[PDB]
């Protein structure tokens, strides 16, 4: 009788705990008061009252699974992504891109600034004279040069 | 083949928590169940009983067969329990096992707070680990977070393209 | 924007009202546009930018208290157990 | 491709304290049973 | 203010009752590095209006 | 009998953790489907999956 009232206890402990678990209902419900203006208010409110918040905003989640055998060895893999190496690479590329399909003319000064940086002679005649020979009238007006444009 | 090694290395570490878990064969459990049950004598007590303080031990007797069954009852309600909250559980697992919904809601995870963002993501990447059953369950584990340097030799490439055009 | 016979109208307090293009959008395939301008160049990166800055201020925020512990709550409640035990020992009619 | 995987590999790690667990006393009932004949007896 | 700052953020720990009670545990102190690509939108912004 | 039960169930998780480690066969027919474009995918559609 004991044993089975242990047993029984067990049990009940073990629904209770896969109840909690699985069930995700409570968070839905809760939490929906939180908007982008509330935490604007964060700010503007206490900070003490938002850490509250916060920490039962996002509750203590466990991570669990039935095993026959109490065997685990873990791990942990703190990890970020190096996004600012190649974003310098794409801008870059664009600028190492288009400053060679049509080449177009930079102005820099002491201290090696760069300023606004312009149309040339050749991509003028590239891509806005093929617009004036097919796409509007022909044969008559001459390209610009570069200091005047 | 740098690239993609890249990538395949930064992706296949993403779960932040990793364990590996096995199992024994030493179902005890399950054995004492079936020892318990096969326990549960009444026909040595009967032929016994064929062949004031007898009567006493004869109501104590009565009142611990009561007891244990009512035990067994509370045991069998607590079982009935118990399987209905595996079952419960294990449904909902299927579930868990599909997870981040739609493809544009990856860009709304922008937009929507960062807690809903957050309670989507615990189901969005569930915990799902990596074991193995043995039969003989020793280990020993190691662990590398890695990436491969593509940047030191990209900028390479990219001055010897110059390099070999010139 | 009308799909039905093409155009770009405006419209206020339930009237038309003159616009004019400036920064017309490519419009294209079904129901959608596309836009040209600055903005909308920048548009998803600058939500990406709160979505980090709040990002920052939530991972700030829920660590702050300095020590954290995990307590858990075994079945094995012998103390209740053992007064229940002393209680009901507590013979009598057999000695008297 | 990788800037919402540079995010997401931020998402999934806020919370700082993580913890992990797993059927215990799967067994340690049992003992008592086996610890605790009517053939001998008859 | 210490005396305050005591109880005016209470010990709340953080715990889920078991029934099989094994953990293994972790802790990961967090920041996010939000000014290396704030710094790259305020250059982002010179170079799309210029 | 339940020694020689234990025995024989020891054997047969022997058995199923050699023919798990040694057989390749299913992983050589699984992953046929990808390719270099289902890499380029993985940028292209969501990355979770």
């Amino acid at each position: 009788i004991q044993d089975l009232r242990t047993l029984n206890q067990t049990w009940e402990n073990r629904v209770r705990e896969l109840r909690d678990l699985l069930t995700r209902y409570a968070s839905r419900r809760e939490d929906s008061m939180s908007l982008g203006a509330r935490d604007a208010e964060l700010y503007h409110l206490p900070v003490l009252e938002a850490v509250r918040k916060a920490r039962d905003a996002a509750p203590f989640r466990p991570l669990a699974v039935e095993d026959n055998r109490l065997v685990a060895n873990s791990f942990f893999s703190q990890f970020v992504p190096g996004t600012e190496s190649l974003e310098r690479f794409l801008t870059q590329l664009w600028e190492n891109e288009y400053f060679r399909t049509f080449r177009l003319r930079r102005l820099v000064t002491h201290q090696g600034a760069e300023e606004a940086i312009v149309y040339s002679n050749y991509t003028v005649e590239r891509v806005t004279l093929p617009y004036l020979c097919h796409i509007l009238a022909l044969g008559t007006l001459d390209p610009v040069p570069e200091a005047y444009l | 083949g740098l690239c993609r090694h890249q990538k395949i290395c930064q992706l296949l570490n993403t779960f932040p928590v990793k364990v590996v878990t096995a199992s024994r064969h030493e179902l005890n459990c399950k054995k004492l169940v079936e020892m318990m049950e096969q326990h549960d004598a009444k026909k040595s007590i009967m032929k016994f009983l064929l062949n004031q303080v007898i009567k006493c031990l004869e109501e104590q007797i009565q009142s611990q067969v009561d007891e244990i069954q009512d035990l067994r009852t509370l045991n069998q309600t607590w079982e009935n329990r118990v399987r209905e909250l595996r079952d419960l559980l294990t449904r909902y697992a299927s579930r868990r096992e599909d997870s981040m919904s739609l493809g544009a809601r990856d860009a709304e995870l922008y937009h929507l707070p960062v807690l809903e963002a957050v309670r989507k993501a615990r189901d969005a990447a569930p915990f799902r680990p990596l074991a193995v059953e043995d039969n003989r369950l020793v280990a020993n584990s190691f662990f590398s977070q890695f990436v491969p340097g593509t940047e030191s030799l990209e900028r390479f490439l990219t001055q010897l393209w110059e390099n070999e055009y010139f | 924007k009308k799909v039905r016979s093409e155009r770009l109208e405006a419209q206020l307090r339930g009237k038309h009202i003159r616009l004019y293009v400036a920064a017309e959008p490519l419009a294209y395939e079904r129901d959608k546009l596309l836009f040209t301008t600055p903005v909308a160049h920048l548009h998803e990166e600058i939500l990406r930018y709160d979505g980090l800055c709040r990002h920052q201020k939530i991972c700030q925020l829920l660590n702050t208290f300095p020590v954290k512990v995990v307590t858990a709550s075994r079945h094995e409640l012998n103390c209740k157990k053992l007064v229940e035990m002393m209680e009901q020992h507590d013979a009598k009619k057999s000695i008297m």
